[PDB]
């Protein structure tokens, strides 16, 4: 807001106002600031050109709660902000408030400029993968976009007879064009000739004969404008994808994308696949209403089934064979298998256009648990010892509840109150204490020269299978230095000695079959003090190899302790 | 039912009736 | 009230564009924008094909003999042709080869008036003995048109209608960005984004677009008289 | 007595109490005198909004009323919420509000010539015929059912064009106010209360460049009445520490809460155009210093 | 081989570090030329021209800071390592 | 409704209580006894959760101090419309049926098997004659602000909790309204708040004023009421009061005069109503962001009134007496334009 | 951390003079951290146009 | 087929209908909206600017003989809808005592200026007080925050008031479209405008119509 960075630029305003001779000393300068003349916004407008600012949510948590974003004067009293960062800060735009702060001397404005920058911590310091993605609204209207539906209008069709074949386009320009007139749906299969965009190997290798691709060159795809339109936004060069983007494919997408091209390039095509999935977002006809909330057909024979077997087993325990226990056992159990049925019954009644199935399916939010319970059934519900009652809820929310069935439900509210109440706090002393044990580890030397190195199974090989891969080698040896060459069964070598390992090579080695690897590790460093930067291996928010100087044991501690939010119950929990 | 003397008008969904008023709050 | 002027900036490229117009009064941007995008878009009017003929066919199922590719393609390759025409009446055209070979834009021969724009231009390429003879028939009009509103014409044996696009201009895009003008720093900056064919340049377009659009709102000016800001 | 950093408005009312008029003070005062400021806020960026099914929410953005969207009949809405956080919430409730609201706001006549619908059975014979901007109430527990909206929703008096707006479902087809062009799906629309929460922004807001230091800490003044500096908490440390910036905490730790010389030599330079000098000893090292000193140990300071 | 970016990121980190041995040296190594031409600017109304000022053409007032760095891209600057 | 709702506060802190610390989590859980008693939804957001509930619709207090609930006995399978107040013990000891079961308005159950109330955490059908008492309305333990939440039934625990406690954070706006839709507890929750006048004895107004009132007793007596305007509220909100009566009607007692603060015609008005759209838009709206028409703000439809409050006092000293005075040194005649003579 | 007095008392016996190695210590006095951009290895850097700019400057 | 457009009119008694056609397909929407936009915000008016009460130093309290405080009669005041044909602050009069009513007609503009609801009701009087307001006129387009005449300075009886120059009320439009094969391809525009009754719909039309030719004229000329 302007009310505040007048305010906060006032020495700064006031030295080049008076340079260009609005005033006539410092005095005088600061009194028409304080009177907020016009002739002072000029000035503020030129002085803030370059200067970056530091922002920071309260209360900061990991190494990425301090951010240094361009400031930009705008009207109001609410600091505005980049949708795409809120899950650094783990804001919510529901009154979080947070700090802005100022370097002064030439020195912290370089520091903030370089280091602090927000466009240049994508990834994320726990691992070597991005955390600024389509999160939450934008993943929708990407979905919706590159979704395809079976005969829509406008879409391709053979050869009939005497009829041409239509649904071909000589570029994208007359698809759009089409689409604008109104005799294209934007979803629809088609048959366009793109120019401008590698195909995929499997068609680049086949109809140019791995001569190479290049920019002027056509071809005859098959697919929809929604997947071109989308495609477009992707960095040039770029192989062409032709699927259907659900969040898992939005991240290999974007891990991809991280991991063979420049940080700035990233950013650049986040921020336009950002606004092309907020654009989309609004016409994918996503509402909510009676009519979307469905009840299932024959919900009701299902539960007087069950209903009867209950009370089969009251006859039972009426006999008195049978204590408090087993009936326990029985009911909770029969409970548990009606509401399974009923999940699945309802499951199968939904279409996939409702905006409930469309919104949990593409991966956007929620579970399909809490549709079951909006339209099909609650179903048993916690007690404050943690027992499941036996008395069941047989009605959603949607149909109405009655009194005791709430009275029953709030428990549950209660208790995870409390437990988010106790966890926070446990989290913060876990996070504070592993920050203090690890205060001096630093990286001193460049290389030790060590031979130590810890060997980690990279994937193992199956007794009937070629090759499976390892489930955790995603963690163990992906950014660690390779401490030997893992050369293959043959004299070729396909990873050397020193050489960081990563996507493109863990896919070599993968290829090669190799199993065994030794690795470089810190564990074995012999550095006196510190540990040095060849065993700690690649950085995970540079995406190379450590420099220098750089401190790690905060970085650790902060990367260890974020998660403890979430710990919760020998117990298995943070305790 | 309106037991003040002159409270606006506001039919409503009663299929139930309480056999006494809230008492004094 | 005279405000302030809005000057229309511009830039230059190879045979794009990006047109600046600024400062803009608040929420005039997309006011702009929008109507004028239209207007580029389906306003200008332009020339191109329409119908097309091969005596070495019958149908549309199978390709013409001796030539290495096929009708969907040869209608594709024929259909971005950039033709320009100055006369109403829909005239034709003939394309002969033959021998081993290819063929290109610039040997159609042209009747008068009409010409074509690229000569260089790729459409197929011929083997040994091959030969193809196409009568296509070129109309002047405005925006774009598809074949289906041209299936019914008439009854011929090998009349197969192309979707024509009947514009010089076959994309455009715009954006609105915020600028300080005063306190207020809210006012608009339009950012327009054409990229036109051979025929036409970016700003004689705009020029034509904006001619147009004066001349459509000088029906809703002259109802009554009265007075504006520049 | 001045006014406080972020305050203004009108003069309402002054009370001065006196004891020569023979009113009770508290002991040892002679004059006491209030002033009421009174203030008119309108409702701005920064505010918060929420309904009675606990949905909170803040203004994101204020647009004109020439580009919210708007019935087929001209008549622009006036908020827009999402979608994204209904289902997740599972606050259904408030959409069951909303419809009976438009029902109610736009009146609706049930027919009745042929008989009763079986929908209709419960209903209370004077709630089938209800008028403009009518007034209706469902007691907890017991309320319209599901049917009971079916039915309604489906008799709605037309308007005065003649024309009815929403469908049976509830929904509505709009028309973008930007593009001009409507939208490829209908959208649900209605009346919902919404109220207005006591966090509002001009209490928030605030800043702080240079203003008077405490005497006792040498630390600026806290909060936004006094027009103090805001904290800067450890964690704000370890955070600069994990980037590796050294000069941005020296500045923070000492040329901008303690050093008086620095601060006044660092003000000085930025008035003029020179650079900024380093930064000094901060006044907490040396209250260290001259107070670990009072323990009879001789803390050297190895210069060399 | 990208879309040229807008505002502080010109010019991008990736070309400043193929000149300079990390980023942790770059900071330094361009703050205090920053420090230099701002000096230079002070003595501008008189005095010895020891600390030459901008080798690339300066902006419409432009920081000192990023005429340091625009012109580090420009590899117009040699420095020693520590001490 | 904040201040009755305060005023209905039931605290289990303090002094002569356990602490926060010593207090048992288990403590803040609900317990089977607690329907008709104590809300279970309304409850503070912050660590106080399960220490501060608040009296039910119906409870009564009774002379020791144990909280009782009103019930009405079946004798013979027939429902009795004279009622009893029953305590927890006595309570326990009987059969308490339900409100919601359905009753033929004879008193006949038409139903031959109806849900019950049992011991503790016990519900199962029984015969239609054993049955002991019945429960008076299905509103019997909500809280007082949860009364006042249309479609309660359809909410989450969570959600319901939070929307109580939210509606507890109004601001009195200028021009208020009713809502189109509300449970008909407003108008009563609004005159037993007290901060709405209301005549005694059924009389014919004279006169009205927009500072006071003149009604005329049917006993030949005149009475005036004094209705405080733009007075500051106990936490910075103003208070108002506007006579919603003609000159020359005959008020009966008991009928609202004046309307005081978040009031439309004597009943409560914490809102206005808004016509909603609920779509995703260009992501202003993004992570429960809110868009709101230049229209609102134009026609100061949720324009609020804020009185700030300052005091100055000049205390005698061992040094002299200080003494407020308009002439203060080394000060511009502008800088003190506005001080008077005093 | 903890034990103030104890720690105190040892090192003052002792006269175990330290010098200002690692973070925590070197932030409470408040000197420059030897971390990130503090190692001496960077903070005594000498930078000046190349000869052959200063040949071409004018 | 290929004609210019043409406009006319169908009246009604205060809200009229304007029917454009023929126009090129997909393009009566860009089109409506646009007036529609232009039309609803850059349409000049007058209104009250600033009002000063006697015996009244601020609004925040009432006056004798009254039922509603000063806040509410300002309230009522802003529906108050005034043409101006000088460019210049005009003052009128508000002068009404004893016991009665009080409307919009009781106000004794001076020339060059008209009242054109005098149906209005401001507020009721008791016998004991009395009554007279002075409110000044001026001219301007779109909307101001009343604290515009905060910083004049001026003395304590002057009290600002929020002023709202806009004479229209609402506006719609829909499009009748004709997709048949034949070359008779467009589409049919019905815009719908009503007016405060301060200015007939063909004047802000007009208004309209000349402020777009005017911007759009940037254009035209050769670049
Ligand atoms: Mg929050
Ligand atoms: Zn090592």
């Amino acid at each position: 807001p302007k009310l505040m960075a007048l305010e906060l630029f006032k020495p700064f305003v006031m030295k080049r106002l008076v340079d260009l001779n609005h005033a006539q000393n410092i005095k005088s300068a600061k009194r028409m600031v304080e009177r907020q003349r016009p002739q002072v916004w000029d000035v503020l407008e030129e002085v803030i050109a370059e200067h970056p600012v530091l922002l920071n949510r309260a209360p900061t948590l990991h190494r990425l709660g301090i951010q240094a974003f361009e400031p930009m004067l705008v009207e109001g009293k609410a600091i505005q902000l980049h949708p795409l960062v809120c899950e650094a800060f783990n804001a919510d735009f529901d009154g979080d408030q947070m700090a802005v702060h100022l370097p002064l001397s030439a020195e912290a404005q370089a520091e903030a400029r370089i280091l602090m920058l927000s466009s240049n911590n994508i990834l994320s310091p726990a691992s070597g993968r991005p955390l600024a993605m389509p999160r939450l609204d934008m993943v929708t209207g990407l979905y919706y976009l590159t979704t395809e539906v079976p005969g829509d209008t406008g879409e391709y069709q053979p050869a009939s007879g005497d009829h041409p074949e239509t649904g071909v386009y000589s570029s994208p320009a007359e698809a759009i064009m089409a689409a604008d007139r109104g005799v294209l749906s934007v979803r629809a299969k088609i048959k366009v000739r793109l120019t401008q965009l590698r195909p995929p190997v499997e068609i680049e290798a086949e109809l140019f004969g791995h001569s190479g691709w290049q920019p002027g060159d056509a071809w005859m795809a098959e697919t929809t404008l929604g997947r071109v339109m989308f495609n477009e936004l992707l960095p040039l060069g770029y192989p062409f994808v032709n699927k259907q983007m659900h969040k898992k494919v939005q991240a290999a997408i974007i891990n991809d994308l991280a991991e063979r091209y420049p940080m700035i390039v990233v950013a650049q095509t986040v921020d336009k696949l950002k606004d092309a999935g907020f654009y989309w977002a609004t016409r994918s006809g996503v509402t909510v209403s009676m009519a979307d909330v469905l009840v299932p057909p024959r919900k009701k024979e299902i539960l007087d089934h069950y209903e009867e077997r209950a009370d089969k087993v009251e006859k039972q325990f009426q006999r008195g064979a049978l204590n408090h226990d087993e009936r326990n056992e029985a009911l909770v159990e029969i409970w548990k298998e009606a509401t399974d049925e009923v999940g699945q019954a309802l499951r199968e009644h939904y279409p996939d256009d409702n905006p409930i199935i469309t919104i949990v399916d593409s991966g956007a939010t929620g579970n399909f648990t809490q549709t079951r319970t909006l339209a099909g059934m609650k179903g048993l519900v916690t007690n404050p010892k943690g027992e499941f009652i036996p008395r069941p809820v047989k009605s959603s929310f949607r149909e109405g509840l009655t009194v005791l069935e709430y009275f029953i439900n709030t428990h549950g509210a209660r208790k995870g109150l409390a437990d988010t109440a106790l966890r926070t706090a446990d989290s913060g002393y876990l996070t504070r204490r592993l920050v203090d044990v690890s205060q001096d580890v630093i990286v001193r030397e460049h290389d030790c020269q060590t031979e130590r190195g810890i060997v980690v199974e990279l994937a193992e090989r199956a007794p009937d299978g070629t090759l499976i891969r390892d489930p955790y080698i995603e963690t163990s040896a992906y950014a660690r230095t390779l401490g030997t060459d893992a050369v293959d069964e043959a004299g070729n070598v396909i990873v050397e000695r020193g050489q960081d390992l990563g996507d493109p090579e863990i896919d070599a080695l993968l290829a090669a079959g190799i199993t065994q690897v030794k690795v470089r590790s810190v564990l074995t460093c012999a550095t006196s003090t510190g540990v040095c930067a060849t065993c700690y291996g690649r950085s995970m928010a540079t995406g190379k190899l450590v420099d220098i100087g750089e401190a790690v044991g905060i970085v650790a501690a902060q990367s260890i302790g974020e998660p403890g939010t979430q710990l919760t119950m020998i117990t298995g929990g943070l305790p | 039912n309106n037991s003040v003397p002159g409270a606006p008008n506001r039919v409503s969904f009663a299929k139930l009736r309480e056999p006494l008023e809230v008492p004094g709050l | 009230i005279s405000q302030r002027p809005t000057l229309s900036e511009d830039v230059l490229t190879d045979n794009r564009s990006q047109f600046v117009i600024e400062p803009l009064e608040p929420g005039f941007g997309y006011t702009l924008g929008n109507s004028l995008r239209r207007t580029l878009l389906s306003s200008i009017p332009g020339a191109a094909v329409t119908s097309i003929r091969i005596d070495g066919v019958l149908h549309e199922f199978t390709t013409v003999p001796g030539v290495k590719e096929d009708v969907t393609e040869i209608i594709l390759n024929l259909k971005s042709l950039v033709v320009s025409s100055e006369e109403d009446e829909p005239v034709t055209m003939y394309l002969r080869k033959q021998g081993p070979g290819e063929v290109t834009a610039g040997d159609i021969v042209p009747p008068a008036g009409v010409t074509v724009h690229n000569p260089g231009m790729h459409i197929a390429t011929l083997n040994d003995k091959g030969k193809l003879e196409v009568e296509l028939v070129v109309e002047r009009g405005r925006g774009y048109v598809p074949a289906v509103q041209n299936r019914a014409s008439g009854a011929e044996i090998g009349r197969i209608p192309v979707d024509s696009i009947y514009s010089p201009v076959l994309k455009v895009t715009y954006k609105v960005d915020a600028t300080r003008v005063e306190q207020r720093t809210d006012f608009d900056k339009l950012i327009l984004d054409v990229e036109t064919k051979n025929s036409i340049s970016p700003r004689d377009a705009l020029a034509s677009a904006g001619k147009t659009l004066v001349e459509l709102f000088g029906l809703a000016r002259e109802l009554n008289v009265e007075a504006e800001g520049i | 007595l001045k006014v406080p950093h972020g305050e203004s408005g009108k003069v309402i009312g002054i009370r001065v109490f006196s004891r020569e008029d023979e009113d009770e003070l508290p002991a040892g005062v002679n004059e006491l005198v209030r002033v009421y400021v009174a203030q008119k806020r309108k409702i701005s960026d920064g505010d918060k909004l929420a309904g009675r099914h606990g949905n909170k929410g803040v203004i994101g953005k204020i647009l004109p009323v020439e580009d919210m969207p708007f019935l087929a009949d001209g008549t622009p809405v006036d908020i827009i919420l999402n979608t994204h956080g209904v289902p997740r919430r599972m606050n259904i409730g408030q959409i069951l509000e909303t419809h009976l609201g438009w029902c109610a706001h736009s009146g609706w006549k049930v027919d009745a010539a042929k008989g009763v619908p079986d929908w209709a059975a419960r209903l209370p014979d004077e709630l089938l015929e209800a008028q403009p901007n009518a007034i209706v109430s469902t007691p907890v527990f017991d309320g319209a059912q599901e049917a009971e909206l079916q039915g309604l929703l489906s008799c709605t008096l037309p308007n005065r064009d003649g024309d009815v707006l929403v469908d049976a479902d509830g929904k509505a087809m709009l028309f973008d106010g930007r593009s001009g062009e409507p939208f490829p799906y209908p959208v649900t629309v209605g009346y919902m209360y919404i109220m207005k929460l006591h966090h509002l922004v001009d209490d928030k807001i605030h800043a702080r460049s240079t203003g008077p230091y405490s005497m006792i800490t040498q630390q600026p003044l806290g909060g936004k009445a006094q027009f103090g500096g805001q904290r800067f908490g450890e964690m704000e440390c370890w955070a600069m520490q994990a980037y590796g910036a050294a000069y941005t905490l020296q500045e923070l730790l000492t040329i901008k809460s303690d050093d008086t010389v620095g601060r006044v030599k660092v003000y000085e330079a930025i008035v003029k155009g020179e650079n900024i000098p380093e930064p000094g000893i901060p006044e907490s090292f040396k209250v260290l210093l001259k107070e670990l000193q009072s323990l009879c140990l001789n803390v050297e300071v190895l210069s060399s | 081989g990208y879309d040229t970016p807008l505002g502080i990121t010109n010019p991008p980190i990736d070309e400043l570090l193929d000149r300079v041995s990390s980023k942790y040296a770059l900071v330094i190594y361009a703050a205090k030329r920053a420090r230099q031409i701002n000096d230079y600017y002070n003595q501008l109304g008189e005095g010895i021209l020891e600390y030459v000022g901008p080798l690339v053409e300066p902006g419409l007032q432009e920081k000192p800071l990023s005429i340091a760095l625009r012109e580090i891209h420009a590899d117009l600057l040699e420095h020693t390592e520590g001490e | 409704l904040s201040g009755l709702t305060h005023k209905r506060r039931l605290s289990a802190l303090g002094p002569g209580g356990l602490s926060r610390e010593r207090a048992g989590l288990e403590v803040r859980d609900v317990h089977p006894s607690h329907y008709g008693r104590m809300c279970p939804i309304e409850t503070p957001e912050g660590p106080n959760i399960g220490l501060i509930g608040s009296l039910s619709v119906y409870a009564r207090v009774n002379p020791f101090g144990f909280i009782e609930t009103p019930y009405r006995k079946v004798v013979d399978g027939v429902v009795s419309d004279e009622i009893v107040y029953l305590t927890a013990d006595e309570e326990d000891r009987h059969v308490v049926a339900q409100a919601n079961s359905p009753i033929d308005a004879d008193g006949r159950f038409v139903e031959p098997r109806v849900l019950v109330r049992r011991k503790a955490g016990e519900v199962e059908y029984v015969p239609s004659s054993e049955v002991d008492y019945m429960d008076v309305s299905p509103r019997q333990m909500v809280s007082v602000a949860t009364a006042m939440i249309p479609f309660l039934e359809h909410d989450d625990a969570n959600r319901a909790l939070m929307g109580a406690n939210m509606q507890r954070q109004a601001v009195p706006l200028v021009r208020s309204e009713a809502p189109l839709v509300g449970t008909g507890m407003e108008l009563r929750a609004a005159i037993d708040a007290g901060d709405v006048v209301v005549a005694e004895e059924s009389g014919v107004i004279e006169e009205v004023s927009a500072d006071y009132i003149t009604v005329m007793h049917d006993n030949g007596t005149r009475r005036t009421y004094r209705m405080r305007k733009f007075a500051r509220s106990n936490h910075g909100t103003c208070a108002n009061q506007c006579p919603i009566v003609d000159a020359g009607d005959r008020v009966e007692a008991g009928q609202v005069i004046a309307d005081g603060p978040c009031t439309d015609d004597g009943e409560m008005a914490l809102g206005k109503n808004l016509l909603v759209a609920i779509m995703p838009w260009e992501g202003h709206n993004y992570e429960d962001a809110i868009i709101l028409s230049n229209r609102l703000v134009e026609e100061d439809v949720l324009t609020s009134i804020h009185i700030e409050e300052h005091e100055i006092d000049a205390r005698d000293t061992k040094l002299g007496a200080e003494e407020i005075t308009r002439d203060i040194p080394n000060i511009s005649d502008e800088v003190l334009a506005d001080l008077d003579e005093r | 951390f903890q034990e103030t007095t104890r720690v105190l008392t040892d090192a003052a016996i002792n006269c175990r003079s330290d010098k200002l190695n690692g973070l925590k210590e070197n932030v409470i006095i408040g000197k420059l951290i030897p971390a990130g951009t503090g190692i001496n290895r960077y903070r005594n850097i000498a930078v000046q146009p190349t000869e052959e700019a200063r040949a071409a400057a004018y």
